[PDB]
């Protein structure tokens, strides 16, 4: 499971400030991996936080606690 | 709508990824949490995209390469390592 | 009031991974300014937080609340 | 010791800067808070230093310039603007 190249390409091109900007094939494959690790990290850290608070499941409250540090790491 | 379609596609993949983690960790995610990670992942693409562009043009290039991507992972040793591993594996094929 | 070039230079050179690495005069002057803004932001945000909580002075508790976002901005 | 001396020097300037702000805002800082901002500013230099170096070598340079420094301020519009202002003012003299 993971993100499709085309999706990632469209997501990137949405925000480029210049029309000339392009993304190499390898870079795009790498971005696919990078996005997957980002999501997985969010999820895993969310779980650890839920476990630490002894919660039944990961709620938004637990998630929000780990976001600041997650964003610093990326 | 264009962005709604992109979002929904992101949301679908985030759902799958989270479900894999819920299995591996025997711990569930609320539907709201999965949605939050999805919005977050969408927002993150903006930062990744803008930074990649600036990194490219900083090296006077208009096309982003894997060095730009590695730079994106510069901030955490374990991340840079993971991303560098993946890049070699990609240069392999 | 502010940081001296020499202090900043020594601070930077402490962390460079490569001995060849040097810093231009203009860049160093800029770094002096950047560090000042960093400190001032931390101080100003700390105060706003203290005001919001209606505190007497800025304690470490108020400070720690604003750091995550401060670090993201820098 | 070398790093202690650097730290103390940073602490002194942080103290001055904070005191200015305590005056302008009619709000005091505990001594602990000032110390915390000092440690923080010291740690932050490591990140600035490492980034500057990587940004330089990304452009295949060994000497850091003002473009590298501006890149450091890339993440906030108001910061990038402030830093760009200062850089022109510096290129003036």
């Amino acid at each position: 499971s993971g993100f499709r190249k085309e999706l990632v390409s469209r997501l990137l091109h949405l925000h480029f400030k210049d029309d000339k900007t392009k993304v190499s094939g390898d870079a795009l494959q790498l971005m696919v991996e990078l996005l997957k690790v980002f999501v997985v990290e969010a999820a895993v850290r969310g779980v650890r936080q839920a476990q630490a608070e002894d919660a039944l499941r990961v709620d938004v409250d637990q998630l929000e606690k780990v976001l600041p540090q997650l964003l610093l790491d990326f | 709508s264009y962005q709604q379609r992109l979002k929904a596609a992101v949301h679908y993949t985030v759902g799958c990824l989270c479900e894999e983690v819920a299995l591996d960790k025997a711990m569930q995610f609320s539907k709201q949490t999965i949605a939050a990670i999805s919005e977050l992942t969408f927002r993150q693409c903006e930062n990744f995209a803008k930074d990649l562009e600036m990194f490219a043009r900083h090296a006077k290039r208009t096309t982003i390469n894997t060095e730009d991507v590695k730079l994106l992972a510069r901030r955490s040793n374990s991340l840079l390592k993971y991303i560098t591993d993946k890049s070699e594996e990609i240069a392999q094929a």
